[PDB]
Order: C-alpha cells, then structure tokens, then sequence
C-alpha cells in the first residue's frame, strides 16, 4: 500500500488499450450504413462469384475462402487464469464481421462505387466494368468484344487462389506472429513467477510461517520489488506493440476505401498492374484483400513520328500515337 | 466502470499428517565430545516436540537463522543433524554462519548458507574439574583452512618454521591439539558450555521429523485451508485419477503449480483447484437520468455467484433480456449491449437497416438532382511542452543526498 | 570397449510431470560414450557408476565400495541370495580375490561395528540389468531397471530404488562373484544438462542431450525436437 | 483528452513524492535528524531509487504520446496539402461524396477541416443498351450512356 | 544525426561500467578480495541492479 500508485496506472493503461483494439475493428468494417444483399438469381454476364459469396449451407455463412483461412490460423490457459490474468471477449462476434463483409460485396458487385458516395444505384455488371476499362485508358468496344474471354480469365485467376492459399503454408504468417508474440509475453510473465530475487524462498506462504514478522518483512520486500519490475516492463512492451497494429489499422482502413469503395490510380496502392477492382474477406484478427488487375501482353515493334505534314501543316494525334 | 474483484472465501481447515523422538539422551550426555572432534548425530523418523527441550531452560543463547524459535513446533523437517560439543563460552561469537574464528577456520567450518540453530548452555559443575580437566583438547594449527561441515581427527607434529622436525618438535615445531585450562577459579567465559547446533532441510524429500501437531477428517468439493504435511494452501480438494508411480508425491503443470497430493494418513491422490474468482462491473446510465444499477461478473459461471443472464462475457445481474435490436448504446461483449429503456435493458446489436438492390440485366438509375454538403474533421497537432529540474525533484534541498546522487 | 548410445537416463525427482518438455541439469552418462565391457584389479568410483549385464542364474551377487577396503575404514557392502538384500556398512578386512550347495561361504577377514544393516526384497529377478549409483549429499542414491530385449539402441528410464543416509567416503568399488582373472559393463557419469518428454502418463518417452553436437544445443535453445529451416 | 492526459501524469508526478518506498519517513530532514550519518545513507538511497525509477516511467509515458501525436500531425499537413491546396480523388480522404472544396480553421492544439462536397438526390429507372445496331454498324456513347 | 544518435547511445552505456552505484568500488575483483564472501553479495547485488 506504501509503495506508490502504480497498481492504478497498469490498469488504466490496459483499459486504453483494451479500448483502442475494438475501435480498431469499427474503423475497417463498419464502413458501410446499410445491409446490402444480393439478387436471388446470380447471373452477372458469366462472371462467377461462388467462391466469396456466403455459402447458405454451412452453419457459419461464410464463404469457402474464409472457411479455408479460418482453418488455416490457430492447459495452460487455465494456469495463468489462476494468477489473476484475464483475457476479455471482442465486442463484435465472427458472425457480424462476416455479415458486413458479405454487405460490401453485394454493394460493389450491384452497384459498383456509386453506394461509397450516396444512395446505390443499379447497372448491369458487364456496363460497370467497361466504366472500369475507360478508367484506365482503353475504350468501351475492347471489353465488349471480348466479354467471354475477360469472363474466363477472371474465373480461372480466381479458381487458382484457393489453391495457392491452401498449399503454402507461411502465406498467413503475419496474423500468426501477432498471435504468437502476445501468447509469448504472457507465457514469461506468469513464468516469472518462480524466482528467489535474492530472498531465501519463492512462497509467500514459506516466508510467513517460517519467519517471525520482524525478519518476514525484509524478505517480502524483495519479492515485491522484482514483481512490480515485471509487471512495469510486460506493460511498456504492449504499449509499443499496441502503437504498431494501430498503423497496420489505419492502413486497412484506409485500403478499404480507396481500393473497395472505388478505382484507384495510385500506382502499386491496389496490387501489381493496372487496378480495376477489389474485394474484401475476413480472417482471424485482420482481413484479406483480393485485387483485380489489367495487365499487357503479347507486344509488337513499330516505326513512330512526333507529327505528321500535309499541305504545309503540322497534323498532331488528338488522343492516340502514330505508327 | 471496472471497480474491484470477487473471491470465494475457504469456510474451513484440513491437517493431515505416533512413536515420540527422543532428544533428552543426545542432550543429556554424559560426556561431550572435543571441538576439534565434533560428535554427530542424525535424528530422524520420529516425531518431536521443541518446547519439552525448552522447559529444562539451560541455555544462555538461543540462535535459530533459517526459522523463527516460535515457530518450530509447527514445522515437518527431514533429515536433522545435531553436532555435540563442549567449548568454553569465550569463542561461543564465533560460531555463526560466515563468522570468522580460531575454531570456526581451523577446528568447525560453518557455511554462511546455514540453516537451523545453535544453543549452547552452561554446566560449569558438571564439566569443569576442580583439579583441571585437560582432557578436551582443540586443534590450533593445520596447513589449510578447514571445509564446511568437516571432522577432522589426524593431528600431526605441525612444523612452524624453517627447521625440519620430523617428530623433533621444539621451536618452530608445536602439536596442534592442546588443552584447555579448567579452573574453577576461571570466571565467566572460561567455564565450559555444552554446545549442539541442529541442522534442518526444508523441502527436498517428503517429510520425515513431523512436530506436535494433530490431524483431521479430510473434505471434498469445498473451498478450504489445507496444511498437508507442511503444505499450506486454499482451494477445493478433489479425487484425482493421476498416474502417481509409488515414489512420486506431488504433481505439477506447466507453469510449476502443485496440481495434486497424497494424504500422509491414507495412500490415495487427490487434485487441487482454487476457488472461483474474478472482476466486477457495473453498468449504470447517468447519475442525473437514474441511481439504478446493472451488475458483470466476468468469466463467471451464474451458479457460483450468492434477474439473472448468462453471457460469453460473464453473469448479469440487475438487467433484463429482450428479443428486440437495436444500435449499441453501452457494449457488454460478444454482441452484446445495454440501455435504459424506465428500466435496464440487454439485448443483440443491430449491424444496420436492410435494403434490397433491383439488379437486372438492363435496367439503371440516374440521378435528376444534387445536395451540397458541408462536414467536420478535427485533427490534434501539438502537445505541452514541460521541462524538469531532476536534482531539485530528487532530492530537493539537501545537499547530502546530491552527492549519493 | 563398446557404445552407449542412448543408456543411463532416470528420474531426477520424485514429482508428476505429465506432457511437458522439462530441463534439468545432472549427473548422467553422455550419450554415445566409451563404456568398457568387462569380460573377467579395482575400479575407480569417480562420480557415479553406470553398470549393467545380461547374464542369467544369478552369477553376480552384489558390489564393494569403499575408500580404501581396509578394516580401519569404513566399507560397504551388497548381498542378493535370492531371499533379501542384505545391505551393511561395517568396516571389513576384505579378500585379495573376494566371491562367493557351496554349504559353507566364504568369511570376510575382519569385522567391526555395523552402522546401517537394511535388509528388504531382493533386486534381481534374454533381459538386461541397468543400475546407477551415485553417492552424493551424504547420501547414497541406487537406481534401477529390468528390460527384456549387447546394449539396444532405444530408450528405457530408471525408476529409483532406495536411498541410503550413510554418508560416507567412496573412492573405489569392486563386484562380487567369481574373479578368477560375467559380462558386463561398466560406464561413468559427469555433469550435463538434459532436456526430457513426458508423455500423457509419467513415463519419460525421450532425452536430448544439451552439448553432443550443435543440432542438440539448438534443440535446446528452441525447446522443441523439430527444427524448421533458419538461422 | 491531450490536456486532461497530460495534466493527469502531471499530476501523478508530484503526488508519488508522498510514498515512503519503504523507508522511515519520506521527508528527508526527519531522517537527517532521527538518524546518525553511517546509517541515514540506506534509507535515502531507497528514496534516491523510487524518486529516479519514478522520473524514467514519466519520461517513457511522454515519449510514446509524443510519437503518436507526430503521426496525427503528418496526417494534418498531408489533408492541408490534398484536400485545400487542391481537389482530391481519393474517395473519403476530403469527407463523404464527392470532393469539391475544404475550408481550414485554427482551434486549441489542433485544427478543423470543412469539407464540401457534392451528393446525388432523386435518381430514377431507365432501360439501358450497351451499343445500337444501325445500317449494320455498332455505335457506342462518345461519353455518356444510351438510355 | 541518425548516425550520431547511434554513436553516442553506446557510449553511455559503455560508461555506466565505472559508476559505483553506491557501493565500495566499481571493480568486482576488487570488491571480492578486500571482503568476506558474506558481505560481498550485497555489494555484488547492488551492481547487477
Ligand atoms: C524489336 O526489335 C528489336 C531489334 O530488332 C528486337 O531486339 C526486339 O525483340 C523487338 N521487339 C519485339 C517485341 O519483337
Ligand atoms: C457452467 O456454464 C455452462 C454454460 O456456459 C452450463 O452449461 C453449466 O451448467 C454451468 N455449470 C457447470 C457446473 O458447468
Ligand atoms: C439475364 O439474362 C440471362 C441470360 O440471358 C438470364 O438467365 C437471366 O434470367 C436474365 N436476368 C433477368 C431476366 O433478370
Ligand atoms: C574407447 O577408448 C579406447 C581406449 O581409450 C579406444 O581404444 C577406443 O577406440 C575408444 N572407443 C571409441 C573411440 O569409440
Ligand atoms: C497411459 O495411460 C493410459 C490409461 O488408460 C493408457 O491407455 C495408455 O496406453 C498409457 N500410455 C502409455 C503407457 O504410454
Ligand atoms: C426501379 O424498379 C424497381 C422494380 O421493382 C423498383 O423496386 C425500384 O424502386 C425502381 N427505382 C426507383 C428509383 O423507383
């Protein structure tokens, strides 16, 4: 009791922090006012989106993606339970993160970016995606001359990811460090326990029955002094980790608006290559981005001019290159 | 708010733990040993009390390091040594742990480490003859400096010079082991003292040297103080199925916790957990609006505390459940939220409205008209800046302290 | 001269432990280590000894520690007759080639006062006999192990047998059958660190040792028995 | 919340001064005075660490505040640069709807954005086409859509 | 001066070495031999502190 206010400090500090972790998860989920849904007949000009819509028949409604990544992120508990550490719930459950992200996939594929900045509108998905194609500098008749193949090559790319998910298996690395860390910090902690610190005993039980008060106190003492020095240093190290995950946070959120709720023209923001669309999946503790992108192929070599002369004028491109 | 925790209180004590042990024979000895030829005896395997050895009251020093003399009685220690002597009470400050002395280097080496006590009591009568008792004998030289807890009983001719002796003796030659001279005459400090130290472990063998202490009936599923043999604890004492091979005694998890025990009297095993405990919140609307108040116990099964909601979170008490949804107003957990609504109210958060898009294959929507809009963002910028005198803080005024500074 | 490979390991404790990965630094016998088959002169007791045979009808009997095997120092002594351990510690004057219906047996040359005289069930009884004994603490610790089964590559922990309070000196040590020069080996113990697997039940399935080879320290230092790729 | 943060570990700061650490007494002249020379170095030295280890949990407290801040003032200066100096694309930087112009005003330890923007309101449903047929050509919108 | 901050970081603590810290000497050996093993372990133990 004479020994200063700290006991009142640490646990304000974790209460911040506790804090800081939900607003973390309202700042990237909850971007959107309404729940969306999707029409009960899913034709979309041959586009197939089976794999991220949820499956109505699992008990869980998520889609076999976020099956697969949930599988793949993983008493001692009850030890450091008995030691008066605690670990508290998440205010929002799987079901609702899972819920607001089925929200933005219907939005985006029944509406493109216009519910991002008002009240959706409707267009016909193949019309949506030719905005996309003149949003990065090809004309409208490329994309309508070539629907099937577009269509194909977007349900081939998108049949591959699962794969290359499911067979590496260091892909989800980040969201298992995270986990990994906090379980370490804590596991030292009540480790920690079982130190002398210079005192003849590590039992407080030992130290009493043993001692008359006079000689039990300054024994006490050092046990005390060694025991707050672990606590203080356990807090500083959450506090670092805690302003690291409020940056990776904010990046998320910020991905969400810029590369979801719109088309981007910041290079390499959205993936490799020319960005014309994104989708969002949940996982444990952090989310999955999957980015939709245009990439050249297959180039020729030509003979070029800066302008072109004719009756004694200069003739310059209006939007295009001569060759 | 968080305000404070709950804990379950023990309602009860359990003790477990025959032939007497004898001392009166090693303390009433006809005759003591030297100090350069300490006698030793081990004691063990019976059970003794420290207070009849304490009513003879010969003693005149009484020195106990690792325990407190009080508390001896309560205490089970295993493999006891006593170490039996006579000196007389002019050398008796040097025998302590890590104490220099003539005898301490030379004739009885004792670790700084001890632990266990030292008594010595004064029978001049009986052991000081009137005509001189030079029978005991100490050693005064050796060529190295003696060993913790080490007999040493070979006294050579010890050479203290330059001159070979070989048996010769004489100057730069004198016999280690001398006598004592026993006066009558001699007063205080040169009258003999029988001395014996005792020697103790504490808690690296199961139990042998139990004191006077009686057992009880053992309980089950209650949260209850238990002295197992000198194993002190709280907590509900529960059968255990554990594979314990014959020779082993206590159990232990990963975090080097005891999870199980074997009763002294009965051979069985049996695990230990602690009584439920816990944190407390309370939910309340504002002071102004109403003084009612909602309860959370965290983590907490409802049948173990003394309207009553079971949640992921916890149990709560003072708020009742509804099938209705809303925004969150004040978050309880696990989607779980409360309100005030003439009355305290729990139920599911709602994620939002529900609306429909009329996809179609060609239909679109334009807009025919347009809003302006106008809205806020605050960002911080800067902080206060302070700056601090560290010697003043410190240490204030005193130039003393500066200097341990 | 053969190789132990992985013999000597027991329990250092008399605790529970169960699914756990537990360190612990003792005195044990190295793994893959130079242990003399003796196919029969003392042998030096130097820390501890790790003994062992596979021979059958009981031929070997028991074993002498002892400073300095003379009727002025004190001594020990081990006796299996197929009835009881016969355990003394009085100080003998012992034979220059000591062994054992035979209806007479062979005398010791001296006698003297018995400290300690522990008489229990007998230990012994195609199989192979492992002892260790230690003498430390003021103490004297045995531990033992029958195994059916030329030592086996595997792996087979010592339960403790008995403790002894004797507190004496040891030096030297001898056995007692018929040495007119019964195979068995002979091994010795230092100061390692181990790292050992409890299982589910008290059993101890695997060891590591801590210094063998660098692969084992960084064992150790990850505490696991898998190693992914790295540094 | 910066001013009653900092005004909180202020605070805190002067009222640890009161706590013995284990000591006699916490001020410095009784142990001057109850206690001889050879002995009052102990118990000042005990204060000497609580005061120190005091101090250093201050500083690091102030320190991670101080990063954090850094951070939001980047931000500020990249809006201030973006969204007044100039007209954004980035959706939701310059507030909600689409960005026409921003408007800054000073306030204690910080400031505030006024966002302007522009909304749709009243939309309507219309049959659409991706190209008309006509004289057996394809014709597409130059820039908007058949309707 | 991200490399001096570095530089000099370093130093200190390569200085905190010959701070006595309220003990008899900075020098463990020195300590060791000029008093009894009983009494070195609490000057011993304010160093490693
Ligand atoms: C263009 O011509 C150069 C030189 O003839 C040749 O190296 C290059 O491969 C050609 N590019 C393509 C796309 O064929
Ligand atoms: C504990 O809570 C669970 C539900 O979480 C319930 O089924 C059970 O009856 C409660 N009591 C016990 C003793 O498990
Ligand atoms: C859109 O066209 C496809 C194929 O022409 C058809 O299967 C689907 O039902 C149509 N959508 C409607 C009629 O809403
Ligand atoms: C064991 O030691 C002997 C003699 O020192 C030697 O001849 C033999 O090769 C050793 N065994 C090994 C190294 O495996
Ligand atoms: C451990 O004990 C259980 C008890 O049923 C038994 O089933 C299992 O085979 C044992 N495992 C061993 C001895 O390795
Ligand atoms: C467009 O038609 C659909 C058909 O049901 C209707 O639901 C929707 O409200 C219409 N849009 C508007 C803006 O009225």
């Amino acid at each position: 009791l004479q020994y200063g206010s700290f006991c009142t400090q640490l646990k304000r500090a974790l209460t911040g922090i506790a804090v800081e972790q939900d607003k973390n998860t309202q700042e990237v989920f909850a971007q959107v006012k309404q729940i969306y849904k999707t029409p009960p007949i899913k034709y979309f000009g041959g586009f197939n989106f089976s794999q991220i819509l949820p499956d109505p028949s699992k008990p869980s409604k998520r889609s076999p993606i976020e099956d697969l990544l949930f599988n793949k992120v993983t008493d001692l508990i009850c030890a450091q339970k008995f030691n008066g550490l605690t670990v508290l719930p998440p205010l929002l459950t799987d079901e609702m993160i899972a819920q607001y992200t089925s929200a933005l996939l219907a939005g985006t594929i029944t509406s493109g970016w216009t519910f991002g900045a008002g009240p959706a509108l409707q267009i016909p998905f193949p019309m949506q995606m030719a905005y996309r194609f003149n949003g990065i500098g090809v004309t409208q008749n490329v994309l309508y001359e070539n629907q099937k193949l577009i269509a194909n090559q977007f349900n081939s790319a998108i049949g591959k990811i699962q794969d290359s998910l499911s067979s590496t298996p260091s892909a989800l690395g980040k969201l298992q460090d995270v986990v990994n860390h906090n379980a370490q910090a804590l596991n030292t902690l009540v480790k920690q326990l079982s130190s002398k610190f210079g005192a003849i005993s590590s039992v407080l039980n030992d130290i009493l029955s043993r001692l008359d008060p006079p000689e039990a106190e300054v024994q006490i003492d050092r046990l005390i002094t060694g025991r707050l020095q672990s606590l203080q240093t356990y807090v500083t190290q959450q506090l670092i980790r805690a302003a690291e995950i409020r940056a990776s946070a904010n990046l998320a959120a910020t991905k969400m608006s810029e590369c979801v709720l719109g088309q981007s023209k910041r290079v390499d923001f959205c993936g490799k290559g020319y960005h014309l669309m994104s989708f969002p999946q949940s996982a444990p503790h952090g989310v999955v981005f999957l980015h939709v992108t245009y990439v050249p192929a297959q180039e020729k070599n030509f003979t070029t001019a800066p302008a072109i002369c004719h009756d004694g004028k200069a003739h310059f491109p209006r939007e295009g290159v001569f060759v | 708010y968080q305000t404070s925790n709950f804990r379950v209180q023990p309602t009860e004590s359990i003790v477990r733990f025959t032939n007497l042990c004898p001392f009166d024979e090693v303390f009433n000895a006809t005759r003591f040993a030297s100090v350069y030829a300490w006698n030793r005896k081990r004691i063990s395997n019976c059970v003794a009390d420290y207070s009849v050895l304490y009513n003879f009251a010969p003693f005149f020093a009484f020195k106990c390091y690792g325990v407190s003399p009080t508390k001896l009685n309560d205490l089970c220690f295993t493999n006891v040594y006593a170490d039996s002597f006579v000196i007389r009470g002019n050398e008796v400050s040097q025998i302590a742990p890590g104490q220099t002395g003539n005898i301490a280097d030379y004739n009885y080496k004792l670790p700084d480490d001890f632990t266990g006590c030292v008594i010595a009591w004064n029978s001049n009568k009986l052991d000081s003859k009137v005509g001189g008792n030079y029978n005991y004998r100490y050693r005064l030289f050796r060529k190295s400096n003696l060993k913790p807890f080490e007999r040493d009983i070979s006294t050579e001719i010890y050479q203290a010079g330059n001159k070979p002796c070989n048996g010769v003796a004489g100057v730069n030659c004198y016999f280690p082991l001398q006598s004592y001279g026993f006066r009558p005459t001699y007063g205080v400090g040169h009258q003999p003292y029988r001395v014996v130290v005792l020697s103790f472990e504490l808690l690296h063998a199961p139990a042998t040297v139990c004191g006077p202490k009686k057992s009880t009936n053992l309980v089950k599923n209650k949260c209850v103080n238990f002295n197992f043999n000198g194993l002190t604890g709280t907590g509900v004492l529960t059968e255990s199925n554990k594979k314990f091979l014959p020779f082993q005694q206590f159990g232990r998890d990963i975090a080097d916790t005891t999870d199980a025990v074997r009763d002294p009297q009965t051979l069985e095993i049996l695990d230990i957990t602690p009584c439920s405990f816990g944190g407390v919140s309370v939910i309340t609307p504002g002071t102004n609006t109403s003084n009612q108040v909602a309860v959370l116990y965290q983590g907490v099964n409802c049948t173990e505390v003394p309207n009553v909601f079971q949640t992921r979170a916890g149990c709560l008490i003072g708020a009742e459940y509804v099938n209705n949804s809303y925004e969150c107003d004040i978050p309880i957990g696990a989607g779980i939220c409360a309100s005030y609504q003439q009355s305290i109210i729990a139920y599911t958060m709602s994620l939002g409205a529900e609306n429909s898009v009329a996809y179609s294959n060609n239909s679109i929507a334009i807009p025919t008209n347009f809003t302006i809009s106008v809205t806020t963002e605050i960002l911080p910028v800067s902080m206060t800046k302070t700056s601090v005198d560290c010697t003043m803080y410190i240490c204030g005024d005193s130039t003393e302290c500066s200097n341990l500074l | 001269y053969t190789n132990s490979f992985t013999r000597g390991v027991y329990y250092p404790d008399k605790v529970f432990r169960s699914s756990v990965l537990h360190s612990t630094q003792d005195l044990f016998l190295p793994f893959f280590s130079n242990v003399t088959w003796f196919h029969a002169p003392v042998l030096p007791f130097n820390d501890g000894v790790y003994f062992a045979s596979t021979e059958k009808s009981n031929i070997i009997r028991g074993w002498i520690f002892g400073t300095t095997l003379d009727s002025k120092t004190q001594s020990l002594l081990i006796v299996n007759n197929a009835t009881n351990v016969v355990i003394k510690v009085c100080e003998f004057q012992f034979c220059n080639d000591p062994f054992l219906m035979e209806s007479e047996f062979r005398v010791y040359s001296s006698a003297n006062n018995c400290t300690f005289e522990y008489v229990s069930q007998p230990f012994l009884m195609k199989n192979l006999r492992e002892f260790v004994f230690k003498n430390i603490d003021g103490y004297f610790k045995i531990y033992s192990k029958h195994t059916p089964i030329d030592l086996p590559q595997g792996f087979s922990a010592l339960e403790p047998l008995v403790d002894l309070p004797i507190g004496i000196n040891i030096t030297r040590f001898q056995t007692l059958l018929a040495l007119h020069r019964a195979a068995y080996y002979v091994g010795y113990l230092q100061p390692r660190t181990f790292l050992l697997k409890y299982n589910e039940n008290g059993t101890i399935t695997d060891a590591v040792d801590c210094a063998l080879d660098p692969l084992s320290e960084t064992k150790c230092t990850l505490k696991s028995f898998t190693v992914e790729k790295g540094i």
